[PDB]
RNA sequence: AAACUUGAGUGCAGAAGAGGAAAGUGGAAUUCCAUGUGUAGCGGUGAAAUGCGCAGAGAUAUGGAGGAACACCAGUGGCGAAGGCGACUUUCUGGUCUGUAACUGACGCUGAUGUGCGAAAGCGUGGGGAUCAAACAGGAUUAGAUACCCUGGUAGUCCACGCCGUAAACGAUGAGUGCUAAGUGUUAGGGGGCCCCUUAGUGCUGCAGCUAACGCAUUAAGCACUCCGCCUGGGGAGUACGACCGCAAGGUUGAAACUCAAAGGAAUUGACGGGGACCCGCACAAGCGGUGGAGCAUGUGGUUUAAUUCGAAGCAACGCGA
RNA sequence: AAGGAGGUAAAAAUGG
């Protein structure tokens, strides 16, 4: 059964922004919710909604294309999962590509990126990448 | 094309009644096959088990 | 059924016996025993005639109703018996009028069943009927050669027979041995089949359980002197060392058939065994 | 620690099914037995022979005995975890699917060790025995033919109860879960107007993506997460030793020394096939005239001789070098 | 009209 909403969520992006759609509709989660406004802010997608209905409720996540109908966002990669769970440190915090993309992590001051993990020179469980 | 049973809503089929058994059994005996008689699916396995019945009763012959 | 000793000793091993669940009682009716003192294979002149019979336990005579010629009346089944006269089990019925008698028992035969005798009777197991009266197919056992004497043919434990046809006067059979001949309607027979199927079975495992039943051992041709035997005689081991196999009495033992000729039974035996 | 209903089960209303177990009934056909008619063959093969038959075979008609399998329906159809399940009837019994939203409230997934089922052959005991048929016998083919072919034919093939526990046991594709264009069939349902929508299967075609390629592609071999099993060059070898299991046959677990520089996959071009389709040709067909028969001319083989010079041998050597 | 799936006939000397 399943076993990794983070991962199907990611997963769920990935699939389409290959296929290139527009929005696209998920259980919600408040990690996943909170993912999701990161991604807002670095600018990887262009809208997040909440739907506050019964079972959980639902996100809708809209998705940002630029010129040339290029994909902002390359690639998203799980990096702790429930069979391994990786941590990392806040002087061992890894960059993606070279600072070109963004680690989301989950910190004890809530769930951040890595350049705001550096800033405040705190680790924790290393959620993502996504570039 | 449409079925004889399903055309006039008959939802159960007599072995005994072996003027209509006469009209899917083929001239030496043998039982139409569902392509050519039109009939569903559903109703054909119907059909043969009493055209089956009423080989084993008599009624119907075999050769 | 049977049931198959551990080999606590040699002779116990590979021994087995029937475990007797069919049995219900363990004693037979007084009124219906006579004694029966053993012959060990001599006859009137006090010869012996047969070989390999003596001693072997005692054993009391059950009276057996191999006739059942008591019709119209219901007997209900008291008890299977054992018999030691006979290979199969012996069922003591009793009658609505109070008589009681032993019968051959047959297989399935159950305490508090009913078994009835006559040309009207039901064909289930235990009833009795003319073989005029028996169905074609019909599996029958204790069968009569003449009416009126009783039944003289399959009665062994899981013996049975199978009515085959209807001539005029005659019913053809199918006999256990594979013979098929004629026997007169008007003789009687007995639905089902003999029980205590598992007889054949038993390994008996030892020679004083032979000799317990009354047999006793017999003495190979070939290791005798040639005044004893034709096979006797010969320095070291033999082989037969002549055209046959040979009797003790000097007659061809081997393939030689020996039922007479001009029997009365021969126009009435449709097919050899 | 406390709540929720989305997963998982339950209730309620429905659906189909060769799912399984046990009894009973039935038609076709094969073999055999008896009898009537009847004459000299039958059968079989590439062609034959063995074999059966003048004691009356084979054919034909009737009746009987018995075993085994269920023609048509029948379908990329159905059911089952897999193996597998196809005449009909009755009894017992398993699973699955559809709608509903009372009900429980995460109770779920996977699954080492374990425990069961598991095609066929095979083993034991007892039955049964038609057909077919390892072994085997004879005939044929052949250089030989322990075969392929033919005539027989035992185990076995069937049943009960135990044992064995393996197959290219295959979708050569572990289970669960979600997500990712479409078109078109079919099985069992449901909802809204022949049409549309929809659930679960079963097929075909085909994007993105994947792939060494072939190909897969909502029944993934795409994108992901969880758990299990398994792999690490070819032989040696599924062998040896040990262990456990088995009546036995054997099964499971399972190396090494030594040896080679390959072994392999997919695809390409050729060549080839006792593979195929099509087209053409005095290749058949139509027709005229011949050769093969006679004498003779000539060439060739063979034989002979001292030598009968050498060369040419299917078409494509032989009135050929000449 | 061209391709894919199931069943199913008839034929057959031997060696290249
Ligand atoms: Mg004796
Ligand atoms: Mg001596
Ligand atoms: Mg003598
Ligand atoms: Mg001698
Ligand atoms: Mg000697
Ligand atoms: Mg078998
Ligand atoms: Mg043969
Ligand atoms: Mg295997
Ligand atoms: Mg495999
Ligand atoms: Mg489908």
């Amino acid at each position: 059964t399943m076993t990794d909403p983070i991962a199907d969520m990611l997963t769920r992006v990935r699939n389409a922004n290959m296929v290139r759609h527009e929005k696209l509709e998920l259980p919600a989660s408040n990690i996943k919710k909170e993912i999701a406004e990161i991604l807002k802010s670095e600018g990887f997608i262009k809208n997040v909604e909440y739907v506050e209905d019964d079972k959980q409720g639902v996100l809708r996540l809209f998705l940002k294309y630029g010129q040339n109908d290029e994909r902002v966002i390359t690639g998203l990669k799980r990096i702790s999962k429930p069979g391994l769970r990786v941590y990392a440190k806040a002087s061992e915090m890894p960059k993606v590509l070279n600072g070109l993309g963004i680690a989301l992590v989950s910190t004890s001051e809530g769930v951040i990126t890595d350049k705001e993990a550096r800033k405040r020179n705190v680790g924790g469980e290393i959620i993502a990448y996504v570039w | 094309k449409v079925c004889y049973f399903t055309a006039n809503g008959i939802t159960h089929i007599d072995y005994k009644d072996t003027e209509l058994l006469k009209r899917f059994i083929s001239e030496r005996g043998k039982i139409l096959p569902r392509r050519v008689t039109g009939t569903s699916a559903k109703y054909q396995r119907m059909l043969t088990t009493a055209i089956k019945r009423s080989r084993h009763m008599a009624l119907l012959p075999y050769v | 059924a049977i049931k198959k000793y551990k080999p606590i000793t040699n002779g116990r091993r590979n021994m087995t016996s029937l475990d007797f669940a069919e049995i219900t009682k363990t004693t037979p009716e007084k009124s219906l025993l006579k004694p029966l003192p053993k012959k060990a294979g001599r006859n009137n002149q006090g010869k012996l005639t047969v070989r390999h019979h003596g001693g072997g336990h005692k054993r009391q005579y059950r009276v057996i109703d191999f006739k059942r010629n008591k019709d119209g009346i219901n007997a209900k089944v008291d008890s299977i018996q054992y018999d030691p006269n006979r290979s199969a089990n012996i069922a003591l019925v009793v009658y609505a009028d109070g008589e009681k008698r032993y019968i051959i028992a047959p297989k399935g035969l159950e305490v508090g069943q009913i078994v009835e005798s006559g040309a009207e009777a039901d064909i289930k197991v235990g009833n009795a009927l003319p073989l005029q009266n028996i169905p074609v197919g019909t599996v029958v056992h204790n069968i009569e050669l003449k009416p009126g004497k009783g039944g003289q043919i399959a009665r062994s434990a899981g013996a049975s027979a199978q009515v085959l046809g209807k001539e005029g006067k005659y019913v053809l059979i199918r006999l256990r041995s594979g013979e098929v001949r004629m026997i007169l309607s008007t003789c009687r027979a007995t639905i089902g089949q003999v029980g205590n199927l598992q007889h054949e079975l038993v390994n008996v495992g030892k020679a004083g359980r032979s000799r317990w039943k009354g047999i006793r051992p017999t003495v190979r041709g070939s290791v005798m002197n040639p005044n004893d035997h034709p096979h006797g005689g010969g320095e070291g081991r033999a082989p037969i060392g002549r055209p046959s196999p040979m009797s003790p009495w000097g007659k061809p033992t081997l393939g030689k058939k020996t039922r007479r000729g001009k029997k009365s039974s021969d126009k009435l035996i449709v097919r050899g065994r």
